[PDB]
Formats: structure tokens, sequence, C-alpha cells
DNA sequence: AAGGTAGGGGAGGAT
DNA sequence: ATCCTCCCCTAC
């Protein structure tokens, strides 16, 4: 658990060890650019903007992976709501639930569950959209998003469309799975089940599975 | 949605055993297999096809040489001299160390099914084919026992060997007199190989067989009779001792011959040949020995008579007489022979009657042509004539004229049955 | 009140509605709002027993319906084919319904749409405007589109606009990323409907000193800070980024007709509409007419499957997600599809497209200047190249030296340009706009005003060449084609491929003949054999060769047959010879030759010998008239193109009937198709036997024909080898020919459908006299019903190699002894996309080479061998040693995929290493240049252990280093094979590759 | 949402 | 040797 500084707001990064090797390219890229994203409000705010280095990653197995740390209502990390209100968390438990058997429950967040780290691909957006700052981070996201690749077995990303040449992006080979954002349209999310394969193809080549079901909150 | 938890579900359910699926459940695995991996881009499990039927995980090498019995519990069944065969639930019924298509009756399988609707427990039943009679020999089940299962089958006309139970109290050395002694206990008057036991709460079976090497030589070959132009082989050595045959294959691949010695095992009852080591020379000995006028067709040997109404009538299970008006008019009267008639073509029928061989016979057929008038043969020539070089083709021919007399027959009973 | 359609297209939200964009005789454009419903066809016992009333209901006639499942037989005793005829009903719901005896579910709701209102996508209309609600400013509401709609008009003109747009980024080394690279210039071509054309280009002022942008300013171009003060009649305006970006969203949201672009579905747009975002809150938002929907302007993906077993993906494209109407149009995609190239640059259809052969005017030490009309070329030629020449920058000399334009002079038929060149000595060269000579990276690098404005040339020039490339295929005339004859929208005529593009006049022959085709079976698919090829009887003929060739063979041979599912009586087979013959006996009472045609298949299964298929002539089914459809559109397109002038129209017209030709004949491989809702194994295996049997007899009789003083004698007797006729079947036939003519006809060759016959005779004028009325005699006696032949040419110098590799030198068949003969090649390494240019350069050679010399003929000993390997071997060490010869020649081409079995193929794996380590990416449909590229200290070597270890893939920025050379190994020994291969020498040749190669060749 | 066979040449492999 | 399989592209 070391930290730099750099030239910006918020001034130093936390991070563990196993991120490390991005470091040394992390603050140059981030202080060549915060002079224009830092001058108005953000969602998350910017002394969130690095709190997902603090993770580490030799002990885990699965990554999922999302669009943008939910700006509104958001808590600096993907896949977490304070009150389980948001829409995307919810429509996890329900999920989960249906499947494993859980009844009574007051809340879910996947930074519970041991064995998989949530992440996201782009580092921020602006309040009420998504993929907003797609121009101003991708360089940055495309050595995180291989960076932390390389430490897990099964990679699970969300957006047929947004992930769709992802495999290009990637250094080292993953299993990749892409399925749909558990807050789209029509009901797609619905009936998508790639909790369950990444389990099942993690027990087949003989890794440790992810207890989904870790992640509510009782 | 549920959809798709049924089809993922489902390819798990087969997955995990797919040694008892059949054509429709294999194509409904594979087919759930192309679903996932084109839904999903990957897949666990990957398409099947192989996997043939076994029951070999169910036995082991025969012992025959003593040796010591701790348990208690066992029962006896016989394994009989004959053909192995394996039937399936709701299935035909298949030759065992050999896929193929073999003539089985209406009255086993329905038998078959008869006594596996009693339970879900059992994997096959192991039948027997000694001259044309079946006889049950096992039917291993989970759930079931070997009494009850005997038992129906006989009341469906199956037969069944005596049930024999054994409890065993004591230290035991197992020999060849405890092997008489429980071989001649089941009572039963036809020939066997071996002895299969089972303990309780076990699936497999163990087999003894007590039997001595020699060599014996063959003074001639004969066929017995056993059904309506139906011969089997046999063996008879300079002694007398008649020598059991499985079948006509049996003495081909044995590489028997006439006024030699062969391999042979000598048991206390009787001499068996083994298959475990040209085939020209071999049939053409078997066939000039037993006489110019038998050939082979398929395990057993018929003969080239001038079979004509009387025998007609035999096959059609109607009056005997040399009348063929009267092959119409009973036909008319009897619904359970009208059918065969319709159902099937002359071609068949009269190929039936005179108990020829499909394979050969219509290779016979499609290197000769026929002149043919409203329908009938009148005329036939052979156009190539080298379909002659099987002993079989030759005499098949030698004997057509017999053939048309009856295709023609069968021709107008047909026109005028309708 | 009269209208022009233009276009259809539908709404996202909750409630779907059609929108027809039609445009008045006065300009003004009007859109007309249709209610959108599902369609469902039940029987009428159906109809009155479905317990959630339907929204509406009309009855749509009385049907019959035919259960065309096919089954085999192993006698006569055929029963009649399953059919029934009742009342049905159309109903019509807003919403999706289940119905579980709903019937002919297999058409698009939209169809339902055209057909069952009397509506052709693209017809005139004079509309009952009794019908028509006004719910907006030029836009109306139509709930009876039946009887609004009922009267058609002749066909008028209407004006159109267009957009159509080029941009360029900014990068330092590698392909621009829009994350750090700025936007340079965007060049914009608006064209109105009053037809006025503005051509503009905007630079980004912020990489210029401000001393540069006042120099700018002072020279004429103008300097703008806000939208507001935009004038669009100025050439060159500098300006900021957030402006730039700004006037391409005021463009792209207008109602143009058409925004053209190339390839700009997925840079062009997609980098616009990204960095706009983060700049400042303002988005590309699209309206539909009525303002109902509102949706930002997002770039999908559409991924296009094969239908193998292993299916995957084999191509894909981006849309536009507007609902204005506009129809956002990609050069690149439709090229794509329609032609063939060794790449699909912007440059390299360019290259092919804009030529013309120049004469050289003038000379001088530095400069040549080359005048073009329509005396020195084609008709056209020469004006399509002065046209595109007012905007070019250079001009490509003979497809390799790059020239500088210098000076240019647009002529009242021609043109004049002057090319900064060295002096060429010869008088006639070919003129193209291909590739330009200019590095961007340095101009970048050294960015300043001079380079802007020379920027701001090419970019417009980009721009215009969408322009051209437009009215060059003459794409406005294909989609109003397309979606007239596929009763698709114009919108989707350039999207789908066989099967769903006939299902328009499809229904309407259903609905029309009153038939129904269901299935209660499940289908197989099955083997079967297709058409006869001949192999070749001599390599080289040294003779003229007259090729005759049914026209559209396929199609005559369905409405001969009547082949389709619905009329087959049965399929009888036997397993011996004995049923056999008692089935033809009966067979040929049953089914009497007047009414019935029998077709003599190869078996189905291993286990018969002999299978018949029964087929009723007496009553015409669905598919003939589905051909025949098919057969009248191309004959039209074929007619005026007979009438075509320029080089332009030629093209266009020739390539419209081409289409007809293969969707004609894709009918066919719908019925092969096992997925297909008009399989039939019975019809297109009988098709393709009848097929034989029809090659057979015209082949038959012209092997051996003779030409005697006044009359012409058939090789073989003119018997009908389908059924007995009343034909005069005697081969002794009056020509018109002059008792002069004394020649005997030989079969050589023939494939599918065409007989090659040799003449013996050296002239070609009397080649063209007697194979015009060797046609005559052959149509009026020789073939029967609707089998007709033509003459296609006569073959020069034809030699052939295998069952489908031949050249020739091809005299039309309207072409006398003194035309200029055109060089043709089928199946040679010359045409290939796979092979290079260094070996096609060099077979060409010696191919040309080894014909003259033995042609001629001397063969003193072993000449015609040793001369042709000698000079190879020279050649071959030569190059290797010398190594000069540019990469450009030694380049290979191929289509990235994902159509494979195992997952380690290296096919895969060297492109996935390509696009994981550069930014630029090979999509699943796209086309990419390799080469094989070893180490520069490897010396030539004779054991080849691995090849598929060199492929490297090249972008356009590879430059070979230093440590590195082309594996020669592999491009010399695919050379010396096809050289080799066209010898008659065993001894020499072998002995060639164990010195050169180290191996031996195979002697075919 | 998805047309059909015949055929040649080349690279790698299992003998 | 020595044939077999797979693939890529072309002619119909
Ligand atoms: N894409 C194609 C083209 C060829 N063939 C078949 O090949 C036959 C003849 O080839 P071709 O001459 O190219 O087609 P035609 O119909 O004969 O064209 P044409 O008008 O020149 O006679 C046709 O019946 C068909 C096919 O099935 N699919
Ligand atoms: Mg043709
Ligand atoms: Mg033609
Ligand atoms: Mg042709």
């Amino acid at each position: 658990m070391n930290s730099v500084t750099i030239s910006h707001a918020p001034y130093t990064i936390t991070y563990h060890d196993d991120w490390e090797p991005v470091m040394s390219q992390l603050v140059e890229f981030y202080n060549e650019v915060a002079s224009w994203l830092l001058r108005d409000e953000t969602s998350p705010i910017p002394d969130k903007f690095f709190i997902q280095l603090k993770q580490p990653l030799r002990n885990k197995r699965v990554c999922v992976c999302g669009i943008d740390p939910y700006p509104k209502d958001g808590t600096g990390v993907p896949f977490e709501s304070p009150n389980f209100t948001k829409k995307s968390i919810k429509e996890i438990a329900s999920s989960i639930s249906r499947l494993t058997g859980v009844i009574d429950y007051k809340g879910y967040n996947l930074n519970i569950i041991d064995g998989v780290i949530p992440w996201n691909y782009y580092l921020s957006c602006k309040l009420g959209e998504t993929k907003s700052h797609a121009i101003y981070w991708d360089k940055i996201s495309k050595l995180l998003l291989q960076h932390i690749t390389k430490h897990v077995s099964v990679l699970y990303c969300l957006g047929k469309t947004d992930f769709s040449n992802i495999r290009a992006k990637l250094e080292s080979p993953v299993t990749t799975i892409v399925g749909y954002h558990p807050a789209a349209r029509d009901h797609q999310f619905e009936k998508d089940r790639s909790f369950e394969i990444i389990n099942v193809l993690l027990e087949l080549d003989n890794k440790t599975p992810i207890n989904w079901a870790q992640g509510f909150i009782y | 949605s549920s959809a798709d938890l049924t089809n993922l579900k489902e390819l798990l359910s087969l997955y995990k055993s797919l040694r008892f699926s059949d054509s429709v459940a294999i194509e409904k695995y594979n087919s759930l297999v192309e679903w996932g991996t084109s839904t999903y881009w990957k897949i666990g499990v990957q398409k099947v096809t192989n996997v043939e039927t076994s029951i070999s995980d169910y036995y082991d090498e025969v012992k025959n040489k003593p040796f010591n019995i701790d348990p208690g519990y066992y029962i006896f069944l016989p394994v009989y001299f004959g053909s192995v065969f394996i039937y399936s639930k709701g299935k035909n019924m298949v030759e065992l160390g050999s896929g193929n298509s073999f003539q089985i009756p209406d009255e086993i399988r329905s038998a078959c099914n008869k006594v596996l609707d009693s339970d879900n427990g059992i994997d096959f039943l192991r039948f027997v084919l000694l001259n044309n009679r079946w006889i049950m020999e096992d039917a291993i089940s989970k759930y079931q026992s070997p009494v009850n299962i005997f038992k129906l089958a006989s009341e469906y006309g199956l037969n069944i060997p005596n049930y024999l139970e054994i409890e065993i109290e004591e230290d035991t050395l197992f020999d060849d007199e405890l092997y008489s002694i429980m071989e001649r206990s089941f009572d039963d008057t036809f020939p066997k190989i071996s002895i299969s036991y089972i303990k309780l709460g076990e699936l497999k079976r163990q087999v003894v067989d007590f039997f001595k090497f020699s060599f014996m030589y063959i003074e001639s070959i004969k066929v017995d009779r056993i059904g309506d132009n139906i011969f089997i082989p046999s063996v008879i050595t300079k002694s007398g001792k008649k020598i059991l045959v499985k079948d006509v294959d049996h003495l081909i691949r044995s590489k028997v011959r006439e006024h030699t010695f062969v391999k042979v095992k000598k048991k206390n009852t009787f001499s068996i040949l083994y298959d475990y080591d040209t085939r020209g020379e071999v049939i053409k000995r078997i066939i000039d020995t037993i006489g110019r006028d038998y050939y082979v067709n398929g395990k057993y040997f018929s003969k080239v008579g001038i079979a004509g109404l009387k025998q007609l009538t035999n096959k059609l299970d109607i009056n005997e007489c040399a009348t063929v008006d009267e092959l119409v008019d009973e036909i008319n009267k009897s619904g359970t022979v009208k059918r065969k008639i319709k159902n099937q073509s002359v071609f068949d029928l009269s190929r039936e009657c005179l108990g020829y061989p499909e394979a050969d016979f219509i290779t016979l057929v499609n290197n000769m042509r026929f002149k043919i008038e409203n329908c009938k043969v009148v005329n036939f020539n052979i156009e190539n004539t080298n379909c002659l070089n099987n002993p079989s083709i030759e005499t098949i021919y030698g004997n057509f004229n017999q053939f048309v007399s009856i295709f023609n027959t069968v021709t107008d009973v047909k026109k005028r049955l309708f | 009140m009269d209208v022009r359609c233009i276009n259809w297209f539908e709404s996202h939200g909750e409630n779907r509605f059609l929108y027809l964009k039609s445009r008045c005789r006065n300009g003004e454009t009007v859109f007309i709002r249709f209610p959108h419903y599902f369609y469902y066809v039940v029987t009428d016992e159906i109809y009155q027993s479905l317990s959630p009333p339907p929204f509406n209901a009309r009855p749509m006639g009385k049907m019959r319906t035919i259960d065309i499942d096919e089954t085999i037989s192993y006698n006569l005793d055929i029963k009649d084919r399953k059919c029934s005829v009742a009342d049905m009903w159309l109903i019509e719901e807003p919403k999706k319904r289940s119905i579980q005896n709903a019937t002919m579910d297999e058409f698009f709701n939209i169809s339902w749409f055209y057909i069952s209102n009397g509506i052709s996508p693209d017809g005139c209309y004079s509309l009952d405007e009794q019908y028509l609600t006004k719910i907006n400013n030029g836009c109306y509401h139509c709930d009876d589109p039946r009887n609004c709609f009922a009267k058609e008009i002749p066909r008028f003109d209407i004006p159109r606009s267009y957009l159509f747009l080029a941009i360029a980024c900014h990068f330092d080394k590698k392909f621009p990323s829009v994350f750090i690279n700025p936007i340079s210039h965007t060049s914009y071509c608006y064209i109105d409907l009053s037809g006025k054309r503005l051509l503009f280009t905007l630079i980004n002022e912020e990489m210029l000193t401000e001393q540069e942008i006042q120099e700018a300013v002072d020279r004429g171009c103008l300097r703008i800070q806000s939208l507001m003060e935009m004038d669009y009649e100025r050439e060159l305006v500098l300006c900021s980024e957030i402006v730039l970006l700004r006037i391409a969203k005021q463009l792209l949201e207008l109602t143009f007709d058409y925004v053209v672009t190339f390839n700009g579905h997925n840079f062009d747009l997609r980098y616009i509409t990204n960095r706009l975002e983060l700049l400042t809150g303002e988005k590309i938002i699209f309206r539909s007419p009525d303002k109902k929907e509102a949706v930002h302007l997002c770039i999908y993906e559409r991924n296009q499957s094969s239908h193998k077993g292993v299916c995957g993906m084999a191509n894909t494209t981006f849309h536009v997600n507007n609902n204005n109407g506009t129809i956002f149009f990609d050069l690149y995609s439709f090229i794509q599809k329609s032609e063939k190239l060794d790449s699909y640059k912007l440059d390299s259809i360019s290259k092919n497209a804009f030529s013309c052969m120049g004469k050289v005017l003038n000379r001088g030490v530095r400069e040549m200047t080359f005048i073009g009309d329509d005396t020195t070329d084609a008709k056209g030629k020469a004006d399509t190249f002065a046209k595109v020449l007012t905007t070019g920058n250079y001009v490509t000399v003979d497809e390799d030296i790059i020239c500088k334009v210098i000076r240019k002079d647009i002529l009242e038929n021609g043109f004049k340009v002057v090319l900064s060149c060295p002096t060429l000595p010869n008088d006639i060269y070919k003129l193209s706009f291909g590739k330009d000579d200019i590095d961007l990276a340095q101009m970048y690098k050294d960015y300043n005003l001079n380079i802007a404005l020379d920027m701001a040339r090419y970019c417009i020039h980009d721009a215009c060449l969408c322009q051209y490339l437009w009215e060059y295929y003459g794409v406005e005339t294909k989609t109003d084609a397309g979606a007239a004859t596929y009763v698709l929208p114009q919108s989707m005529v350039f999207e789908y491929r066989a099967s769903t593009i006939i299902k328009g006049p499809l229904l309407k022959l259903l609905l029309e003949t009153k038939t129904i085709l269901v299935r209660s079976e499940t289908k197989q698919k099955f083997p079967y054999e297709g058409g006869k090829v001949f192999a070749p009887k001599q390599k080289m003929f040294s003779n003229n060769v007259l090729i005759f060739d049914y026209n559209s063979l396929y199609p005559n041979v369905c409405i001969f047959g009547n082949l389709s599912p619905e009329t087959l009586v049965g399929v009888v087979v036997s397993t011996n010879r004995l049923e056999e013959e008692i089935n033809n006996q009966l067979l040929l009472q049953k089914y009497p030759p007047p009414r019935y045609i029998t077709v003599h298949c190869e078996p189905r299964l291993p286990n018969l010998i002999s299978e018949i298929a029964i087929f009723d002539r007496s009553i015409e089914g669905t598919i003939p008239r589905l051909l025949r459809t098919f057969l009248a559109e191309r004959a039209r397109y074929k007619k005026m193109l007979k009438q075509a002038t320029s080089s332009t129209e030629k093209a266009i017209y020739d390539s419209m009937q081409y289409t007809y030709k293969i969707v004609a004949n894709s009918v066919y491989g719908l019925m092969g198709f096992r997925n297909s809702a008009l399989y039939s194994y019975a019809s297109a295996k009988s098709c393709t036997s009848i097929g034989r049997r029809m090659i057979l007899y015209l082949e038959s009789v012209l092997n051996g024909a003779e030409l005697s003083n006044g009359m012409l004698r058939f090789a073989n007797t003119l018997s009908n080898p389908f059924y007995m006729d009343d034909r005069d079947i005697n081969p002794i036939v009056k020509t018109s020919l002059p008792i002069d003519y004394r020649f005997r006809f030989r079969s050589v060759y023939g494939d599918t459908d065409s007989v090659f016959t040799e003449i013996d005779s050296q002239d070609v004028d009397k080649s063209i006299e007697i194979a015009k009325e060797l046609e005559r005699l052959i149509n009026s006696r020789v073939l029967f019903n609707n089998f007709k032949i033509e003459f296609e040419a006569v073959y020069k110098n034809l030699i052939m190699q295998s069952k489908k590799k031949y050249t020739t030198m091809k005299y039309s068949a309207s072409s006398n002894s003194k035309s200029v003969p055109e060089r043709i090649n089928k199946g040679t390494s010359e045409t290939r996309r796979d092979v290079s240019k260094f070996h096609k350069n060099m077979i060409k050679t010696y191919k040309t080479r080894l014909s003259e010399m033995l042609s001629e003929g001397r063969m003193n000993s072993n000449q015609v061998c040793i001369d042709i390997l000698r000079s190879l071997e020279t050649d071959l060490r030569s190059e290797f040693d010398s190594r000069s010869s540019p990469l450009e020649l030694f380049m290979l081409s191929r289509m990235h995929h994902s159509n494979y079995k195992s997952a380690d193929n290296p096919n895969m794996y060297l492109v996935t290493e390509y696009n994981k380590n550069n930014p630029e990416t090979i999509e699943l449909g796209e086309r990419y240049y390799f080469a094989y590229i070893c180490p520069a200290n490897v010396p030539w070597t004779k054991k080849l252990v691995n090849i598929k270890t060199y492929e490297t893939i090249i972008d356009r920025s590879f430059k070979l280093g230093s440590n590195q050379r082309i594996f020669y190994e592999v491009y010399f020994k695919r050379l010396t094979s096809e050289i080799v291969n066209l010898l008659d020498n065993k001894v020499l040749c072998i002995s060639f590759f164990q010195r050169m190669f180290g191996s031996r060749p195979t002697f075919y």
C-alpha cells in the first residue's frame, strides 16, 4: 500500500503493490489531462477517481467490468448503492437470489464478494449520461484494463456493443464474456446468466469459483 | 428467462449421462451444445458422435483356477451355449460383440417390454440364442432382483433358468467338485458353458469355467435339422463325440477342416470349440462334406428343394393344398394372413418361401437380366458371370426356376387378392 | 396531391408507425404516417374460433393449401397429394398474438403492407385528400392506405439534395487516436434542391501561428469565431475546433435526401460525434417528422454470420440510427459487396474506375502534355477523366508513376493535362487517378500555413470522389430498380441476400394463384450430383474454336420440367433389377409422356439402385412463374444495354442485368438450401439431371458434324431424349452457306452449359459466317421448346490447362478479322488475388513466348523446354541476389473472418496478434495484405520445413527492415511449377527442380 | 438471416 | 514415398 504524488487534485494516489507496474504511467497520463477535467464538478468527486487501485490483484479470479463508476448516487466504485436503490444493483441481486434461493435480504454489493474485483472501463463520466468521457480516458483505460485482466481468469464485461472488440484491446488472452448491462431496455438483461457460466468454467479449468451470493447484506 | 435455464439444465443433465442416450437424446444434446456455443460464444461441453452401448463394465475375466470365497450370500445363474444378445427398453435386440441387424421375433420384443415396464432400474436384458430358441439369462438392476423379473418373463412366454440361492457359512475353496455339484443342481437340459454368480450389494457378475485343453481328430461334419429347412452344423470326432458349434461362422473363423486335428476345450459333459487364433477353402470344404445341396443362409444351412404350393401354404399359415385358387379364398377369410401378403412385395414373399438369404440373393438378381410380360417373369439370363464365383450365388441360380414359379404364382395371388 | 415516393422508414418508440417520405411536383416535401400492424393468415374455422377478437379482419379469398413433403415409394401405388380448399382471412393486430393455427408466417409485415394495399415502394401517386389528416407542418396521417393510394400516375422527376463529406485527422506516427489527436480539416460538397453546388473546406486554425493565420486571411481566406457568422460560399475558412464540430452538427441534422461518405460510418462520423461530446454539451439529435421521437447519433454494428457447420461471422457493417428519413449511404460497403479488387481502399477503387488512354501532345524537359478525347478511346472515358481532373491533384501513368498535375485545361469534349514527369519515349499512355505520393506524417511534423492550404486542396478532392463514384456506379438507378422488383423500401435494397429479396414477388404469386405451401415433416439433406464438365482433349489447338452457350439454362429446365415442390407426383425407387423392370413397365403406362416427365436420377440411399422422379406438367407451378418474372426483367435491361452510348451507361445497364442473372439462378440454390421454405430435394436433383442430358444431347450431335456442298450433316440423329415428338429428326439439314465451304466439326471441351466446338479453319471472317448460320440450324432443328443457344465468340490460340483453366484471344461474335481482340484468362495465375505481381508479370512473358515458338514449331532436339527453363533460372537467381524489386510486387491479399473449426488456426492467430499490437484493427469482413518475410541473413535454401511462420500482416506504413528480406523460396517455387506445367518434357524439367529447389515435380 | 456443386493448387500431417 | 484433410478461390 504505497502512494505517489501528482500535479493536480487529489495530489496523491494510494494503491496496492499489485498496481505498481502501471503507476509509472498513470502519473504522466493524468498530469497532462487533469488540468481540463478538474475545473468543474465531477461525479464521482475527483478524490475517488483512483480509489479502485487499492484492490489487490494476486488473490482475484474474476473481474466484472462496467462502463463507468455510476455517477448518479455513486460511491466512487462501480456496482454499489448506499441504500440499495439503484436499478443496476437491485437487478443483479434479483437474478442471483432467484437462482440461489435467497428470500430475505436488505442489500447487495459486489465489492463484498471474495475472489471478484469490480471494475469499470471509463474512470469518469458526466452526471446523467454514460461514456461521456471516452475521449478523455481511453488511453488510460486501456492501460488499466489489460493490467487487471492479466491477474484474472475470466473477464465479464457489460455491453454487447461496448466491449465488442475488447479482444484487440487486451494483451493476454482471458476467458471473455460480454453480457447485457442490468439496466438495458426491452428487459434483455433479465435473460442474462453470465454469473453462473463464470463459475462453471472456473470449476472445469480447476479454478476457485466466485461466491456470488456472498454479496448480499442481511 | 426460464427458457434459457431449461436449455442449460437439460444440457447438464444429458452431459452427466451420455451412455444411456439414443439417437433422439443425442440429437437433443448436440442441438443444445450448438445453441450454447452460438449464444454465449463459449461452451463448457462439446458434441458427441461416439459411445456405443456396452455391458463390459459388469463382467471380468473368467476364473479357471481354484480360489477362496469368504462372503456368504450369492445367487448363481447359468450361462448357456449359444450366441449372446442384449435388449434395451423400447428398442430392438442387438447381438453382443458386433453391431448388426439380426432377425428377432415379435413375441420376445413384447415380453421384454412387459417385464421392463415393471421398474425403471433395469439397464438391459441378456438373452442367449440356442437353435432358434430364446432363453433369458440375466437382467442387471439397481432396484430389482434376478427373481421376480424371471418369474414375469416366464408368464409372458419366455424361458428362464432354474433359480438357485446359496449361502456360504464357511471359508470354502472353490474347485471343480463344487462347480459340478452346483451346475447339476440347476437340473437343466441345455448345454452350458459357465456359471455366473453375484454377491448381494454389487452389480458385478463373476464367472467360473473349469476345462482342459486338448486336440481331437475330426472324422466328418454334418448338419442336424432343427426346423423348417433350417440345419445347424456339428463336428463329429473319430470317437463319435459330438462337438457343439455355435453357427456357420464359428467353424469358418476357427479354421476347422475335416480329417485333421483341431484345438478344442474339453468339459466334463461335452467338447466346445472356441474362436481365437482361408475362408473360401474352409466354407467350401464344409459344404462339400455336409452335401452339395446345402448352402449357407446367415447362421444356418438350408436345402435347395423343389418347394411349391404345399410349402407356400405353410408360410402363409393357411390350409395345405395344391390348388392355386385357394390361395385367395382362405386369405379373404382370415385377416391374420392377408396383412402379410398385401404389406410385403412379391419379391420378398417368394424369397422367404425358398429360404434365400437377402444379401446374396439380391446380388444374383442385379447381375442378371429379366424379360417380363404383364409384370410376370417369362425369361431371364445372366449378364455378369463374376457373381458366380461365390458358391452361394451359383447354387442359388441353379434353383432359380423354383423362385420364378413361386414369384409368378404369388403375383397372380396379389392381382386377385387386392 | 401528386407525389413521388423517396423513402420508407419506421419509428422505434412504444407506438410503431411506418413513414413515407415523398416530394411533390413543385419541390415541397411531405411525410405521411401509417399505422403499423402485425399480419396473420388464418382459415375460416380458425378465424371464427379465436377467443380474443382481432382488431380488424378482411377475407382474402378461397385458397388451396398444398402439403409439399416428399416421400419415396417402392411401387406405383402413388396416392394423391394432400390438398385442402377453404375460405381464408387476413387479420391485422397492432400487437403480437400467438395463434395456434396461423400460416404464411414467413413473410415480412412490410411486405403485407405493400401487397395488401397495392402500393409499390417507388410508385408515383395522385392521392385522395379526404384520407389524409394534417398533423404537423408537412406531415399527414393516413388511416386508409387502400383507397388513398389507389390512383397511380406516370413517373415524373424531382430534385434531390446531397451532402458529401470527408475529414482529415492529425497524427504523428501511427493511425489517429481520438483521445489525443485533433481534427485538422473538414470538407463538404453541399448540393441543394436548386442544384447549386457549394465546395468548401474548414481549417483548424489552432495549429497555426497567429502570424500565419493573419497571412491566410490576407491571401483571401475567411476567419470566423462563432457559428452565426459562417458563410458556405467561401472556399477556405479558418476557425477553432469548436466551430468545426458545431458546423458538422448543423449540416448533419438537416433533412438531406442522401448523406454520402466512404467508410464514414466507422471513422468519419464516429470521430466527429465522439469528440464533440467531450468538448461541449451538444450532441447530434435526429427527430421524426412528427416530433414524437428523438434519438442521439449512435453507430451500431451489424454482424453477418455464415450458414456452414461452424458458421462463425463473415462480414460486418455499421449503420446510423437516424429516424428522420435521410439515407446515410456508405460507398465502402456498397462497393465491397459489388466489385472485386485486390483492396477496397478509395485510391484502389478510383485507380480502376477513372481512367482513359491519352496521347502525348507535347514534350519538354520536365513536363509532358497529354491530350484525350473520344477519338483516342472509348466514347465517354475522356469526358469522365476530364470531369475528375477538375479537382484531382496527381495522375498515375501506366499504373506505376505518380505525377503531379501542373496545368489543366478542360476542353469541350476532352482534356489537356500537363504532368511533371520524366520524358517517356512513346506516344500513348494510360492515365488514371490513383495513389498520391505525399507523406502526411512528415506534413504534420512541419505543419505550417503552406501545408494547411495544400491539405485543404487534398481534402475537398476526397469529398468529391464520393460524388464521382456515386454517379459512376449508377447507385440512384439501382436503388429504385431494386425497390420496385423486390417489394422492399429504398433504404433496405442493398442489405439482403436471396432468401429475403425474393419474398416480394413470391408473395404476389402465391396470392394471385391462390396457393399456400405448407410442411408437416422434418427436412433432411441428401447430396446430389451437379453439372457435367468435360476433360480437355488437347492442350494447344492452334485453331479457331466456336463457343456456343445455353441462354439461362436453369430457368428453362424448370419451365420445361415444371419443377416445383407442389408439382411432384412422386419418387419411385427400387433395390433390385427385377423390381426396376416391373416398375418401368407400369410407369410407361400409368403416366404417359404427353402429360408427365420422368427424370432418371442417381440413387438417393446407398441401398437403392434406381430412382425416378415423376413431375406433372399439366398445371404450371409456383417456381416457374417466379423464374419467368426474373427472366422478363433481365431481358428488359439487356435490351436497354444494347441502346446505351456512353461507357457510363453501358456499365450501369450491364451491372443491372447481371444482378438479375444471379437472383434467377439463386432460386435453385434456395430449393437446395436445407433451411429454405422452398426446399425440394427431388426437384433440385431432377433439374441437374435434365441439364446433364441437355448438354450431352447438343454435344453429341455436333461432335462429328460435317458441312458439305449445301447441306449440314449432324453427327447423330436429332432425337428428343426426353419424350417422343413429331419433329423431323433427320440429321441432314439445308444451310445457306456457299459450296466453297467444306469443314468438319469436333468437340474438344465443354463446361456446365457450353460446348467448345473446334473448326478446321484459321480465318475469323469465315468462322463468324459459319457460326451464325450454324446457330440458326441448331435452334430451329436440333433444340426444342424453350431451349436456345447463342454464339458467344471465337477463341483464337486457345490453350487448355485443366477443367477450369484456359487462355485465349477473344473475337466477339460481332467483330470481324480487322478488329482488335481482347486477351482473356480463366483460372490462370494472371487473374488470382492470392499470388503476386512478380509471378503474374513473368508467367505472362514465358507463356506468350512458349505459345509463339511452339505454335510455329521447330523441335530440332529439345528447344522448347530448354529455352524456357534456362531463361527462367537466370531470372530467378538474378532476382534473389539483386533484391531490387519493390515489395508491392510480392504482396498477397486475404480475407479475415471467424468461420473456422478448431480455434488454433494460424490465420486467426496472425490477425489477432496484429490487432492487439497496432492501432489499426482488421474487422471480420475486411481484406488485408501480407507477405512472406524472413531475416536477411538466411541464405537460399532447398529444404523448406515451415512456411506459415514467415507470414506477416503489413499496413500502409510498413517498411521492410534492413535485417529482413523477401522469402523468395516460396515465391519462386510457385512460379516455377506454373511454368513447368506448360511443358511436355519430363527429364530436363525434373533436373531443373533438383538443382534449383532440391525437389522432384509432379507431371500431370 | 443464411443459394447450389465441380475442381485445382498448396500446406501440413500421420503415417 | 503417400495418401488424407482443410482452405482459398474460381468456374459454372
Ligand atoms: Mg449459359
Ligand atoms: Mg451467354
Ligand atoms: Mg457459359
